[PDB]
């Protein structure tokens, strides 16, 4: 019977198809390695797919994947059991070593760049024409860390052009240098900018970038792993609910 | 409290983006349009420019031409009168030609000719929007994958109003454009091909429409989750993997032992929903010229 | 077995329940105090179907059926294998999702992300919980919940829907699938437009975020942005759940009729009810 052929036919384009896709996802993470980076015995049932190559724009490069691992930094972390399974735990501060939830990866040191080869993300000081449409301002506001103890001031928003959205507060410390907080890690209220994952004295430990007008997404990608890291980690500065709505 | 990024906090607003020009026609662009604060606190709240070509210009008078044909029928149906046309508007409906008339195109104005002039003219609409999503691509040196998709929304349509019609030999089998009238087609549709939920195709369909809110959810809220780390910038995260890309991949290994990429995962996602009309366009061309009642057909099986 | 860049990240902490106690992974899967009650809620749940499959006189996958208790018993107790198996396996269900939630707010705490998947995955399960829980309640008799069962769940779909006429006619059903389709829809367009930039024309330099504005820029003259869309996927999925529970929940509790009369109040309103023409004149 004809509808009888076809869902016969489905079922095994759609076998196909899961087939296509899931190696179509191994072209990161794979091979799978054992806790120590060898090679795991265990690959699973689906191959690695052939390689494909991006031509990324302006002297970017190209990226071909699958490819051996870009990760090469030491990754501090100590075996906690014999047995396959169990945790690695820090062996200095996680939080500066970067590891756990305050991991970064070593991504390209050079800003993210817009489709007209210039920087996406700039200061607002910078970015002509750029001004706060709507909302509470929060350059000139106090930053509270979650120990309730102030850590600077908002001296600027850092702005992603192309999108025209708020990316990051440069924010000024106690020694006068600054750094940035991830805007989307921050709490901007009336007379105060809030930020929950980190305690102020854990503010100038924040990844700093190297030219004050520019951001990389190598330093970027420190920057939100160590703010990131502050909800695990800073939880023992971190006062509660109670005190902090008091 | 947390911020959870589904509003945002400051909004900032710069010089207008007149876009990227690659090989785009630029005299056929418009200037920007208003920007609106109330978009702005949920995406982008430039509005414009937008490019009309040729084609874009015959969509758009097609389409009004489709509205006009069902909204001057409807003010008929409404004696002209403003009060009825409020308070029946989703009860009107311009209907197809009576089975008697086949396909021919003889049927008069009122009684099935108006259905077959405002089929035309959504016909002529959607195919020339097909044709531009391609276009604007090619324009930019995209692939075509969104031209691609919308051919698969469009199989399901084209089925309905006009491939199973003529298979069957009846302008009288396609949908009338009402609003209550195209959901009692619907239901009577599954009355007289015996109840669609034995149909296999209905219930993949609906499974792919289901799994398509099922993968919306999880990786919207995947990349909200990891925006505090540039994650919805997945095109350099794909180009350049970040911790957004690693964590993303890891909390879905860890929770259900598989993950994605961040290019991958567009691919499921682009597959799940196109899957939604693929089967059930498959779905509705069986039904009546195959299969007359999907539960006996069900019983041989 | 770990992927090439998984290492750093598997370290102690973010358990909620039992400090280090079931702080490890079995292969992949992560465990924690919520992986441990998923595996004994879903196991119990399972081997209660099992068991109800032995009393039905049936092991086969497409005729087991647990029933809800039949009208009679209302909202109390019922013998087990009359409705009793049901409340026992969705006391099961719920606990199962619920861990499954919190498993998830555990990874989320060790991986530093925000909680934004077990949250969206919470209005399913309160889905679930309105036809299982809250419309019965709201109802006074367990027997308006769902059969488990492949073919009868969908046997209970048709006659629910059928007992107030057209099932279309239910205005917050309407807003439910308008949701759906809109998410589909949405999810379509995403996919292909991160897609089309990353896999531009062969030989092409990769596109970038950009070209996506302008292509949806050309095409419809708007482009919600990059982060714009993710919110709105999560927005229309959850919607359309939402309003899905809302369209049950207000059948059979405050609407009781054939829905096509509900639509009857906008026709009788009192300047227009009565004028002759139209459909309703
Ligand atoms: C939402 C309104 C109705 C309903 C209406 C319909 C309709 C109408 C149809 C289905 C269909 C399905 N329904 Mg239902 N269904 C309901 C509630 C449920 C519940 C539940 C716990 O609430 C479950 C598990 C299911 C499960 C199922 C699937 C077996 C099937 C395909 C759905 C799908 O792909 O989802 C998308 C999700 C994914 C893609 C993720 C993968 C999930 C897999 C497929 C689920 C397997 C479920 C498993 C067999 C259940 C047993 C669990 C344990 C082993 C005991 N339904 C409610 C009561 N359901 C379709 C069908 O063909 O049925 C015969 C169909 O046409
Ligand atoms: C009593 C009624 C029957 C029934 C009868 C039918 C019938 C009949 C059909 C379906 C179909 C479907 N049914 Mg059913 N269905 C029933 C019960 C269910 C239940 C349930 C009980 O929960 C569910 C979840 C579903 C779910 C579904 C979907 C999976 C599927 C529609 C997919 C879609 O995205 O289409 C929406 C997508 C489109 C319509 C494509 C539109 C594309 C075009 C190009 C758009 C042009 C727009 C135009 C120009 C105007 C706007 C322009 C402006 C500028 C904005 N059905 C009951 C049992 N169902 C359809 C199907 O595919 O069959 C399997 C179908 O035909
Ligand atoms: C798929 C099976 C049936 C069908 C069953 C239903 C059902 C059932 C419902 C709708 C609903 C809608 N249908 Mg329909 N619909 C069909 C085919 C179509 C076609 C078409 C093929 O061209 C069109 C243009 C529409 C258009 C519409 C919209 C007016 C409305 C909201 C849809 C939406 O979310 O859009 C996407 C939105 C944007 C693009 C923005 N339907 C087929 C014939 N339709 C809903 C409604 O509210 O009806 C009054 C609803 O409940
Ligand atoms: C003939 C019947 C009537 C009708 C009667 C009904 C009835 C009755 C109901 C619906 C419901 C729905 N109908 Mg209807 N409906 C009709 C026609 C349609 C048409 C159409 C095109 O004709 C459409 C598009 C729809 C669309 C819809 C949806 C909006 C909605 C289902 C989604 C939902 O609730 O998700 C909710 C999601 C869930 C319940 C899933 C929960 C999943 C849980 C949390 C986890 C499961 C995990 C699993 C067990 C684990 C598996 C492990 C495996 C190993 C993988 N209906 C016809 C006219 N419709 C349902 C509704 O609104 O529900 C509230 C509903 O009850
Ligand atoms: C995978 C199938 C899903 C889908 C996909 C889809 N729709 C699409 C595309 C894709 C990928 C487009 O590229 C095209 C578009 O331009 O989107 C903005 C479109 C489109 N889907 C549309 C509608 C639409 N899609 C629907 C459904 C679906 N579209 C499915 C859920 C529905 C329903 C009934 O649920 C509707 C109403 C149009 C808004 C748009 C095509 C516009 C068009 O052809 O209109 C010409 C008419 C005028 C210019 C008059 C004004
Ligand atoms: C809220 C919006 C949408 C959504 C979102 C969503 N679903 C989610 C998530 C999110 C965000 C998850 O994080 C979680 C996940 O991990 O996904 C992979 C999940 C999930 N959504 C799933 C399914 C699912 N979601 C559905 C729908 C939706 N999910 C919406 C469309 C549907 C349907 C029918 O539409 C289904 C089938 C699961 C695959 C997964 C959650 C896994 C889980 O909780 O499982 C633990 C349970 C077991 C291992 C087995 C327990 C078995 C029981 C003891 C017996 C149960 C019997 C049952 C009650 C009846 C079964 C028979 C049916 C035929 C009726
Ligand atoms: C960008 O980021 C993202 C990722 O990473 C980079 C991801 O992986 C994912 C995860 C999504 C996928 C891997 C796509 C495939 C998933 C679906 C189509 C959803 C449906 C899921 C299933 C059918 C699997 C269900 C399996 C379960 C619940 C495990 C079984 C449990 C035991 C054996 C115990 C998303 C959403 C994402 O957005
Ligand atoms: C990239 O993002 C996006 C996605 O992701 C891929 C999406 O999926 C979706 C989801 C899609 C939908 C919900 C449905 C489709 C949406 C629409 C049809 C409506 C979108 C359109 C608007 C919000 C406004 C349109 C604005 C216009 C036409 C203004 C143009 C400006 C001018 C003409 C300027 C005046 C100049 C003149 C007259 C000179 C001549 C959206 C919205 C999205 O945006
Ligand atoms: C779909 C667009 C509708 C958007 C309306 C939502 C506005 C959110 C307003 C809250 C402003 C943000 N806030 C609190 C930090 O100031
Ligand atoms: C009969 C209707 C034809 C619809 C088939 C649509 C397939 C869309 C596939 C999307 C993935 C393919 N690609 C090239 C665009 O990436
Ligand atoms: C003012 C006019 C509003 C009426 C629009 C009618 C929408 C119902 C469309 C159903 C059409 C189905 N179709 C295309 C396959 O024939
Ligand atoms: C195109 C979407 C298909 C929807 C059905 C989803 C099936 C998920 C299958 C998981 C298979 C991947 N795996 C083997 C590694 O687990
Ligand atoms: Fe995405």
């Amino acid at each position: 019977d004809l509808a009888s052929l076809a869902i016969y036919s489905f079922w095994i384009f759609l076998a196909g198809l899961i087939y296509y896709l899931q190696t179509e996802n191994m072209r990161e993470g794979y091979p799978l390695e054992n806790e120590d980076g060898t090679p795991a015995a265990n690959q699973g049932p689906f191959p690695l797919p052939k390689p494909k190559t991006f031509i990324l724009p302006h002297g970017r490069g190209t990226l071909t994947v699958p490819g051996p691992e870009s990760e090469d930094r030491p990754i501090a972390l100590a075996r906690t059991a014999v047995s396959e399974g169990f945790p690695h735990a820090p062996t200095g501060d996680p939080m500066k070593d970067g590891v756990g939830p305050a991991s970064w990866v070593a991504r390209r040191d050079l800003p993210e760049l817009d489709g007209h080869g210039h920087n996406k993300i700039k200061p607002m000081k910078a970015a002509a024409g750029f001004h706060v449409s709507a909302g509470k301002n929060p350059i000139g506001l106090p930053v509270r860390g979650c120990d309730l103890e102030i850590a600077g001031k908002v001296v600027d928003i850092w702005v992603d052009i192309p999108e025209q959205m708020a990316r990051f507060l440069e924010v000024e410390l106690k020694d006068g240098s600054t750094r940035l907080l991830p805007m989307q890690m921050v709490k901007v209220q009336s007379n105060r900018v809030h930020v929950n994952a980190l305690s102020s004295d854990l503010f100038a430990g924040i990844p700093t970038i190297k030219s004050p007008t520019e951001v990389t997404l190598l330093e970027e990608d420190k920057i939100c792993g160590y703010v990131a890291g502050g909800l695990m980690y800073a939880a023992p500065k971190r006062k509660s609910v109670v005190a902090a709505m008091l | 409290a947390e911020y959870q990024n589904i509003f945002s906090q400051v909004q900032v607003r710069g010089p207008a983006d007149l876009g990227m020009t690659e090989d785009v026609n630029l005299a056929n662009r418009s200037g920007v349009g208003p920007f609106s604060t109330l978009l702005g606190w949920f995406g982008n709240a430039q509005l414009g420019p937008i490019y009309l070509g040729s084609l874009g210009v015959l969509s758009l008078f097609s389409g009004l031409m489709w509205f006009f044909t069902i909204g001057i029928w409807f003010w008929y149906q409404a004696g002209w009168n403003p009060a009825v046309f409020l308070r029946d508007l989703f009860f009107f409906s311009l209907e197809p030609p009576a089975p008697e008339y086949g396909l021919s195109f003889a049927a008069p104005l009122k009684e099935g000719g108006l259905w077959l002039i405002a089929s035309f003219f959504m016909f002529v609409a959607v195919w020339s929007w097909w044709g531009r999503t391609y276009l604007r691509a090619q324009a930019l040196g995209m692939g075509k994958h969104t031209a691609w998709a919308f051919l698969s929304a469009i199989w399901l349509w084209m089925v309905l109003g006009f491939i199973r019609p003529i298979l069957m030999g009846s302008w009288s089998e396609a949908v009338p454009y009402g609003i209550f009238s195209h959901l009692d087609w619907t239901n009577n549709f599954s009355l007289v091909h015996g109840n669609l939920f034995y149909n296999p195709f209905h219930g993949l369909s609906i499974a792919f429409l289901y799994g398509s809110a099922l993968l919306f959810a999880m990786h919207g809220a995947t990349i909200l989750a990891v925006s505090r780390f540039g994650g919805e910038r997945e095109l350099e995260q794909i180009a350049d993997r970040g911790t957004a890309a690693e964590r993303a991949a890891l909390f879905w290994r860890w929770t259900m032992g598989f993950n994605a990429t961040m290019e991958g995962i567009h691919r499921w996602a682009i597959w799940m929903a196109v899957l939604v009309t693929l089967t059930g366009g498959i779905g509705i061309l069986l039904s009546g010229t195959v299969v007359d009642n999907w539960y006996v057909w069900g019983q041989n099986h | 077995a770990l992927l090439s860049f998984e290492r750093k990240y598997r370290v102690p902490g973010g358990t909620l329940v039992g400090g280090n106690l079931f702080d490890f992974w079995v292969g992949p899967f992560y465990v924690g105090f919520f992986g441990v009650a998923t595996f004994f809620f879903a196991a119990l749940g399972i081997i209660l179907i099992a068991w109800s499959a032995v009393l039905q006189g049936t092991w086969n996958p497409q005729l087991i059926s647990v029933y809800p208790p039949a009208l009679e018993y209302g909202l109390g107790g019922a013998p087990l294998a009359k409705g009793g198996l049901w409340q026992i396996i969705t006391i099961c269900a719920t606990g199962a999702f619920v861990s499954w939630a919190l498993r998830e707010v555990e990874i989320c705490r060790k991986l530093g992300i925000g909680y934004h998947i077990p949250f969206a995955f919470a209005f399913a399960i309160l889905a679930y919980l309105t036809l299982v829980l809250f419309r019965p309640v709201m109802m006074g008799a367990w027997g308006y919940a769902f059969p488990y069962g492949i073919w009868t769940h969908l046997d209970w779909v048709s006659n629910t829907g059928y007992t107030y006429g057209n099932f279309h006619y239910n205005p917050a059903h309407m807003i439910a699938i308008s949701f759906f389709f809109t998410n589909a829809l949405a999810l379509a367009l995403h996919g292909a437009l991160v897609l089309s930039a990353a896999n531009p024309e062969k030989g092409k330099e990769m596109r970038t975020p950009d070209h996506e504005d302008t292509f949806f820029r050309d095409l419809v003259g708007y482009s919600i942005g990059t982060l714009g869309i993710h919110r709105l996927g999560l927005l229309l999925s959850l919607s359309a759940v939402f309003f899905s529970a809302l369209c049950m929940i207000i059948t059979g509790t405050i609407w009781f009729d054939q829905w096509v009369d509900w639509w009857q109040w906008w026709v009788k309103l009192p300047w227009w009810a009565n004028i002759p023409g139209g459909i309703n004149g």
